[PDB]
Formats: C-alpha cells, structure tokens, sequence
RNA sequence: AGCGGCGAGCGAACGGGGAGCAGCCCAGAGCCUGAAUCAGUGUGUGUGUUAGUGGAAGCGUCUGGAAAGGCGCGCGAUACAGGGUGACAGCCCCGUACACAAAAAUGCACAUGCUGUGAGCUCGAUGAGUAGGGCGGGACACGUGGUAUCCUGUCUGAAUAUGGGGGGACCAUCCUCCAAGGCUAAAUACUCCUGACUGACCGAUAGUGAACCAGUACCGUGAGGGAAAGGCGAAAAGAACCCCGGCGAGGGGAGUGAAAAAGAACCUGAAACCGUGUACGUACAAGCAGUGGGAGCACAGAGCAAUCUGUGUGACUGCGUACCUUUUGUAUAAUGGGUCAGCGACUUAUAUUCUGUAGCAAGGUUAACCGAAUAGGGGAGCCGAAGGGAAACCGAGUCUUAA
C-alpha cells in the first residue's frame, strides 16, 4: 500500500471521446456530426419540441385541469412512520419534530403502507380504513 | 443554470405511475353539434402519450 | 483485536472494524485521489479572443484581395490571436461522502497493521525542543521515515521534527489518507489510539 | 499544461522522409509529397506481392513450352500426360529442370508420352 | 406558484437554515438640571508602520577547466524556506528559525484633560394639495387581465386616533400596522496602488501589445491603429604581435579559454533551399516517376578455395492516371495547397438523464455556515419507500358512471 501501488477498480474510468483526431481514431474529420447541414454546425440544432414547423405535440393537444393549493399542504403517512415520533402519540405537531411531514403541512393522512407493531394514539389525523384496522390490530387508538 | 420546463408541456401532460404520460384528447373544444356522441364520448377520458412522441414529451418536462 | 505495545510490552484492545477490516483499494483510491485535487489550487487563465488587446476593425475587405477572409486580429487561427478555449481559475475539489471517507481509513489503517507498518506505544516525548534529542531517540527505536500520532501535540516534540524532513508529528484529529499511506512508519500513542478509535467508531 | 509539438512532429516526418529515400526531388525531400509517394509505394508492393505469384508462374509455363517443344509435345499435352501418370512436380521445379538437367526433363517427356498413349 | 403572439421566453413569495445584529431624534413646554451619548483638540500607556542588530555547524580524498558530485569520517538544527557561488552545498556567502532595536513622524486601541452636545421625569402633540379618485404612462416574476399593491405627467381631493393603511378584483367580519419628517455601525461590492506568499499557470509565434529605452518605430488630417526585436564565456581572459588586402571589407596564423565550426552576424544549431567531393546510372528515348522482377559496376565483411552476404547504384522488363474536398459519379480540364518550420478547431461552468464503478441501503445524502482544520459539526433541505383523480377527496386502490 503505496501511493504508487493503488488502482482504481475495473471498469470506473472510462475515457474521453477525443473528436477531430486522425483517421485511427474513428471520429476524425466530421467527428461523428455527418456531412453538413444544421446539425453539423457550431452551435447548431433545433430547440426542444420543435417538429419541422408541424403544429407540436405540446401545443396541438389542449390544456386541462388547475393547481390545487390545498393539495401543496397536505401530506401522507406511512404506517412505519409511527413508530419514528417521539412519545407515542402520533399528530402534526410530533410528525414535524420527527421530521416526517413538512412544516408548513397543515393536514396529513395515515395510509396502508408499511407494518406498525407498536401501540400508538392518532389524534387530529385521517386514517384510510386499512391504516385504523392495523393501528388498532397493533394497540393503538384514533382519536379525532 | 437549471434546465427551464417548458411551460406549455406542463399544462398538457402528467406523468403515472409506471413514469408514462397522460394528456388530454384533441377534437373536443368545439364544432361538437357535426360530431357523433360515440365519438365525443371516446375523446372524454385521457390517453397515454405515444412511444414515439415519449421523447419530445421528455425533453420538455425535465422535472416532471 | 490486539495490539502489542512496543516501549511497555503490554497489549491494548482495539475494534475489529476498525484495525483488522478487509483492504478496498478502489475505495482508498478513489479517497487518496480526492485529496490530492482538494491539494490543487487552479489559479490561472488565458486570454480568449474577446480579451486579447487590438481593436474590432475587419483586416481586410471580404472580398476582392485575393486573401483569405479575416474578421478580427484576434482570431485564434493568428499569432498573436486568442486561445480557442481559453481557460479560468479552477475549483478542483470533489465530494467524498463521510462514510467513504470514514471507511477508506478503515481500510488504511487495518492494512498498515497487516503490514506491520503501525506501531503502538505508551508515550513518545523528548526533554527539550531540539532536534538531536528526537533524531537520537528515532534512532534509537530504528525510525527512519516515520509518521507520529501524539493524543495531545507536545510542542517539544513539534518544535523538535520541524527540521527533519522524513518525520511528521500530528494530534489524532490531524491525520489524513495521504500521510497515512505514504509515510514508511506510523507510530501512536496508545491515546492517539483511542481516540481514532472513537472517532470512527 | 501546454504541449509543445515539436519534438514528436519531427519524428514523425522523419520516419517518412526516411521510408522516401532515392525518390525523385521533392519525393525524397518534401514532406507532403514524400508521404502520397511512401503511401503509393506501399499499396503497390500489397498489391504485388499478389502480382509476383503469377507472373513468376507465367514465367514457369513459358520455359516448360519451350523444353517440351524441344522434346515434342507441347506444354498443354505434356502436363495432362504428367497428371494421367500420376506425377506430381510442380511448374516451378519442372522449369527449374528444364533449364539446368535436359536430360531428366526429356526423361519426364518420355513418362508424360507414355502415359497419353 | 404564476406571467406569456399561454409562443419564444420570463419567473416570484410565504416559510426554513445561516452571516451580522442596534437602535434613535424633530414636529414642545414645565420640572430637574448640565447628568448618558457622540464630535473635535491636547496629554499619557500599550500596540503596529516608516531605517535596522545578532543569528548554528566540514574536512580529507577521486573525477574534473572548476566540486557543491562520488567515496570516507564528522558536526548544527525552534535554522533542511529560498537565492548565490567555475557541475547538484544544512555546515563557503546572503539568508532562514529565534531573539532584539527608534532620535523623528504617523495609524489603531485604551486612559485622562479641555470645548461643543445635551441626559431623566411629567404633561402634551403625532407630518394635507397629502391618502384616495378620473385620464395617460411606468414599476411590481405579473404583457390590463377578474388585477390587489407601488410611482406620478395631467385634472381633482378626504378623515385626521370617536381616525386611518393593509391582508391580490370587491363586500362583511376579524387580525395587523400607523403614510404624507429624519438619522443610524456590522454582516455586502470593488482594487488604480503597497508588502508577503502561492500555483498539476506561460516560458520568447507562448505569457501582457510590450521579458529588450513599447503605447516606442511606423501608419493616419484626426479620433485612432500599432509591430518586430531575449541567451559569448565561470571569468572579457572580447583575440598583443605577424601575414595577404585599399593605413579596406574579409581572411590566415599567433595568443586566451575546458571549448573559438563559444569570436561578439557569438548556447544548442532542425527543415525547406543552395553548393564542393566520391560511387553508380544517364545523349534511339515517350506518361503520377513507384512497385514486382533483374543484369552489370563500386564498396565492406567472410571464406583455403569455389564464392556468399550486407550497403550504394539500377540497364532491361510486368503492372501502374497524385492527395484532399465535394459528389450519383472525379486522372479529371471541379476545389484547395510554391516549399519548410512553428501555431491552428468538440472546450468550460451549471442543470438533467442513461451506462460503468464505489459507499451505504428502506433508506441515501447534506447546502450555506461553524470550525485553525480535505477532520468534525450543520439534515435547513433534496431524492426514494403510493397511487388514482381536473379537484375536493379517497387510498392498495382510485377515477369513470345512477351503477
Ligand atoms: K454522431
Ligand atoms: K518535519
Ligand atoms: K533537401
Ligand atoms: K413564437
Ligand atoms: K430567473
Ligand atoms: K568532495
Ligand atoms: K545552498
Ligand atoms: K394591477
Ligand atoms: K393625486
Ligand atoms: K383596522
Ligand atoms: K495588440
Ligand atoms: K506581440
Ligand atoms: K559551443
Ligand atoms: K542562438
Ligand atoms: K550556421
Ligand atoms: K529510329
Ligand atoms: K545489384
Ligand atoms: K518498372
Ligand atoms: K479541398
Ligand atoms: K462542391
Ligand atoms: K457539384
Ligand atoms: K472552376
Ligand atoms: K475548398
Ligand atoms: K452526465
Ligand atoms: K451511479
Ligand atoms: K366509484
Ligand atoms: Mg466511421
Ligand atoms: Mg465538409
Ligand atoms: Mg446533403
Ligand atoms: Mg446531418
Ligand atoms: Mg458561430
Ligand atoms: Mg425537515
Ligand atoms: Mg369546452
Ligand atoms: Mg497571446
Ligand atoms: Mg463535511
Ligand atoms: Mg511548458
Ligand atoms: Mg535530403
Ligand atoms: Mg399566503
Ligand atoms: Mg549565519
Ligand atoms: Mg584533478
Ligand atoms: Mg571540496
Ligand atoms: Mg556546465
Ligand atoms: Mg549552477
Ligand atoms: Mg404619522
Ligand atoms: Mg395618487
Ligand atoms: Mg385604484
Ligand atoms: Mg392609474
Ligand atoms: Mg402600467
Ligand atoms: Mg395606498
Ligand atoms: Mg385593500
Ligand atoms: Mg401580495
Ligand atoms: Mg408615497
Ligand atoms: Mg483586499
Ligand atoms: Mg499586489
Ligand atoms: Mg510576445
Ligand atoms: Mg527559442
Ligand atoms: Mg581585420
Ligand atoms: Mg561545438
Ligand atoms: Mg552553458
Ligand atoms: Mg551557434
Ligand atoms: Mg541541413
Ligand atoms: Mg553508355
Ligand atoms: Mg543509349
Ligand atoms: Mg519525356
Ligand atoms: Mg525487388
Ligand atoms: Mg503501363
Ligand atoms: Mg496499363
Ligand atoms: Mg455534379
Ligand atoms: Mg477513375
Ligand atoms: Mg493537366
Ligand atoms: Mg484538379
Ligand atoms: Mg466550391
Ligand atoms: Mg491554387
Ligand atoms: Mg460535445
Ligand atoms: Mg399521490
């Protein structure tokens, strides 16, 4: 273990294409652009979405729907978040603590996903009905 | 700098579960009375967006 | 694990995943390299076309001359032009997660331990700040080229390596990749032990 | 890091100029036109040494004509008697023979005749 | 999020983590008084700045023009940063670590004088052609839009604390603030200029335009434009004297020097290009000038000899229309190149996706910043473990639909 004995692994060290080098090199010349046109040119090529001058994608198919601003302070919760806060009881202000909603969330949702294993009190939360069944398998309680 | 969204694509596609896109069906903002019902009602629901238009759709929703 | 002391011939309990952990060269590697970018100060630059002194004025006519075209005295394909992709001042630093980080030094240290290179002792002091003191007592113990690890930096002893250039003296928070692989022996207080011990966990 | 090309670049010009001596003027001078000459010169010699078998097997099959006609027989009825007796030097030594031992070739003659009677 | 021929593009805030932190005065009278606070001017104490002082330790021998190099044996180091000396020096020299120094001027921080300033309490007062409006513009991420808010060229015009402003059209309710007077350090921006130090920066076509008497020579009426050009040697020891020559240029000797094809047109001394000498070929022979075959001649080795081999040349002979570019297709009479040498074109930053590789793994990772720290701290955040729906919402489902 010296520092003129230490490799880098296999494989991580791929090198540089080199363009505009020699025959050998298979990229001399044109350097993989082709033969003239746009696309060859310094700087060339054509914006992102642009068709040919065809109406696009984009702007032949129609807007729909808003923004909802509620939807920006909701948030869900697994049920293995539970067992994460500190104390036992599980509301907005722990989940915050515990760093598992953000801290502008004003309403939050306990979702099926995950195990809890642990008693622990909802309170102030909605609860889908798979999350209230295992909360309350495990122990727990809902409090509104 | 950061890659900008194009706008536009964002009013128009969403992306689902398995990262495809949903978007909103041409021919139904109006000259609806010359349009068949049956027709009307298979442009209602959104569709996915196509393989070969996966890629434009792509290049302008960086942050989808 | 344990280490055997070599002034007090006594052995001090060290963590196994610390000293006797498995060799990743890839992760060293690409920590040592890391450390040797971080070394590097990218302090240069030339000059492009925009910033090479003349004026705007076109040489000559496009046409009619018989020359071929020219549009600045600045051009790069002229003597006294720009340089085609003139280069700025250089941030070279890489990231290196603290786990690889932390784990590359596992790696170090268990290795200079297979390679009998680490050596453990109780204390390692000298009288007074001079240097023949430390260049007797480094003979004494057969050291050469030797990197000492104190728990508390003595300034006798500091102020007695800074003139010998094959010797290197630093606190357990102080030690670095680099030191630790090139220098040809590593001595440690068995405090200096500890502590790099806590500091890894 | 600026590199400087000088160094490498003479030696490359002058591993050509090398491979261009005893060419006429700038051929064994120039670098551009040394190059297109050493270039040209190599794809002629691939190209010849595919040339060199069949002219040198021309070569064979005119000096066996010949030493067979002296004989008798032509160069076309000697070789099929040759095969119908079942004998199997090739024109290079068979010209080899014809010019440095008369004798064995006239007796390889006698064993072709014999063989197409 | 929004704005937007809803195109190209433009692009917040709320809220969160940090650096830094500091509050005051007039619109006024009485009491109490000269009380904090700044500003200025002296005076002292420190601490820098502007000259400086001391600063360790090596000899012998080999090579060599010269030793600092090789070899052997010593010595200093809080000094092995760096530079110089006839080649590479810790110990020859200048320095360096370290320890000291100011008659005089001056910066800063304290202390202490003098001058101005006013401190505290009570009772009051609380910025009008202003806010708001109509019209025209402009600024706000916000293009007049359903458009709050800000500024005002023009025309107007309140209430004034029992009052007024704002909370994105608007109204009610509630909450929050108090315009139309003003001052205010720090965290922030920059470098003509000075000192020190540093560089996976350049090394004379590079790096400043300028390594050199360069913003010069030169060009232009002028504004303005704007070059080329570095190296003898360790030391000038820069060649006394003789000879040819016009009391020349130039050269040959001599001498110096390690070297003079280091002699000032000076280190090295490439290539194009131009010569002298030698070997072979060449004056009956038709073309990309080579390539395959090949005689003779010259040369160097070897071999007792026969002769063989390496090198140079190449009579004669088969085959054979350069290169680049561009093109359906070029010997093309299409393009480009007189030749050489030097330079001359896929980069850099950030964002994003995919592959490889490494770490950790249902988790992964920190940013600014703190820290003397490539450590350590910092989890603000970001991505992932859940989706469906325009959305409210529901959730391993959801949307559709009366189902
Ligand atoms: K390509
Ligand atoms: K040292
Ligand atoms: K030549
Ligand atoms: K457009
Ligand atoms: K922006
Ligand atoms: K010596
Ligand atoms: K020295
Ligand atoms: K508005
Ligand atoms: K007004
Ligand atoms: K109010
Ligand atoms: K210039
Ligand atoms: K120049
Ligand atoms: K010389
Ligand atoms: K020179
Ligand atoms: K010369
Ligand atoms: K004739
Ligand atoms: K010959
Ligand atoms: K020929
Ligand atoms: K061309
Ligand atoms: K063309
Ligand atoms: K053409
Ligand atoms: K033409
Ligand atoms: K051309
Ligand atoms: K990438
Ligand atoms: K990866
Ligand atoms: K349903
Ligand atoms: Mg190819
Ligand atoms: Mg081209
Ligand atoms: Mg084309
Ligand atoms: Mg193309
Ligand atoms: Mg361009
Ligand atoms: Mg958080
Ligand atoms: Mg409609
Ligand atoms: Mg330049
Ligand atoms: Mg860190
Ligand atoms: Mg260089
Ligand atoms: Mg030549
Ligand atoms: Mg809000
Ligand atoms: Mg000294
Ligand atoms: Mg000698
Ligand atoms: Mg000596
Ligand atoms: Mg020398
Ligand atoms: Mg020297
Ligand atoms: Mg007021
Ligand atoms: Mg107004
Ligand atoms: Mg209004
Ligand atoms: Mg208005
Ligand atoms: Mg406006
Ligand atoms: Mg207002
Ligand atoms: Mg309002
Ligand atoms: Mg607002
Ligand atoms: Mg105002
Ligand atoms: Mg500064
Ligand atoms: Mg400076
Ligand atoms: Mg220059
Ligand atoms: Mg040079
Ligand atoms: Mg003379
Ligand atoms: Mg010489
Ligand atoms: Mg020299
Ligand atoms: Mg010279
Ligand atoms: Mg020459
Ligand atoms: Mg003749
Ligand atoms: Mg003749
Ligand atoms: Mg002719
Ligand atoms: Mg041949
Ligand atoms: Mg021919
Ligand atoms: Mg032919
Ligand atoms: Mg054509
Ligand atoms: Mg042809
Ligand atoms: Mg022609
Ligand atoms: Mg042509
Ligand atoms: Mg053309
Ligand atoms: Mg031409
Ligand atoms: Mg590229
Ligand atoms: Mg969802």
């Amino acid at each position: 273990m010296r520092l003129n004995t230490l490799s880098p692994a296999e494989g991580s060290k791929k090198a540089g294409k080199r363009l505009g080098r020699g025959i050998g090199s298979g990229l001399g010349k044109t350097g993989g652009r082709g033969h003239k046109g746009q696309k060859s040119r310094s700087g060339g090529g054509v914006r992102r979405g642009f068709e040919g001058g065809q109406m696009p994608l984009y702007r032949r198919l129609p807007k729909f729907g808003f923004t909802s601003r509620k939807a920006a302070i909701t948030a869900e919760i697994r049920l293995s978040d539970l067992a994460k806060v500190e104390g036992g009881v599980v509301d907005l202000n722990t989940l915050k603590a515990a760093n598992i909603i953000g801290i502008q969330i004003e309403f939050a949702k306990v979702i099926l996903a995950g195990e809890v294993t642990t008693p622990v009190t909802v309170r102030g939360l909605r609860v889908t009905k798979g999350a209230r069944a295992a909360i309350e398998a495990a122990g727990g309680k809902i409090e509104e | 700098p950061k890659i900008k969204t194009v706008r536009g694509a964002a009013k128009r596609f969403k992306k689902t579960g398995k990262g495809g896109f949903k978007h909103k069906h041409a021919n139904l903002r109006h000259i609806l009375t010359k349009k068949a019902t049956k027709r009307k009602r298979h442009l209602r629901p959104k569709a996915m967006v196509s393989k070969g238009d996966l890629g434009l759709v792509i290049a302008c929703l960086p942050y989808a | 694990m344990e280490l055997v002391l070599k002034d007090a011939q006594s052995a001090l309990t060290v963590s196994e995943t610390t000293f006797g952990r498995d060799f990743n060269e890839a992760l060293v590697h690409q920590v040592v390299v890391a450390y040797a970018a971080g070394a590097r100060q990218g302090t240069r630059a030339q000059k492009t076309r925009a910033e090479v002194t003349g004026s705007g004025k076109k040489p000559w006519r496009q046409k009619g001359t018989g020359r071929a075209r020219s549009g600045s005295i600045k051009s790069p394909i002229w003597r006294s032009g720009g340089v085609t992709f003139a280069a700025r001042p250089q941030d070279h630093s890489q990231k290196v997660n603290k786990k690889m980080y932390r784990g590359a030094l596992k790696s170090i240290l268990s290795e200079l331990v297979r390679q009998d290179r680490l050596i453990v002792v109780e204390k390692f002091s000298v009288e007074a700040p001079k240097t023949k003191l430390l260049a007797q007592k480094l003979k004494d113990m057969a050291l050469e080229d030797v990197l000492i690890i104190t728990g508390e930096l003595d300034e006798n002893l500091f102020l007695a390596a800074r003139n010998l250039h094959k010797v290197d003296v630093r606190d357990a928070t102080g030690i670095d990749p680099v030191s630790l692989i090139a220098f040809d022996k590593v001595v440690m207080t068995a405090d200096a032990v500890k502590q790099v011990e806590e500091m890894l966990a | 890091a600026r590199v400087k090309r000088g160094v490498i670049a003479r030696a490359r010009h002058k591993k050509i100029l090398k491979q261009a001596k005893g060419y006429y003027g700038a051929r064994s001078r120039v670098y551009r036109v040394a190059f297109q000459a050493v270039i040209k010169a190599g794809q002629y010699a691939y190209r010849d040494r595919r040339q060199r078998k069949r002219q040198f097997r021309q070569l064979w099959i005119a000096r066996i004509n010949a030493a067979a006609r002296q004989n008798g027989i032509s160069y076309s009825k000697f070789i099929n008697g040759l095969k119908k007796a079942s004998v199997e030097i090739d024109r290079k030594i068979l010209a080899d023979i014809a010019v440095f031992d008369k004798v064995a070739f006239t007796a390889l003659v006698e064993k072709a005749k014999a063989a197409l009677a």
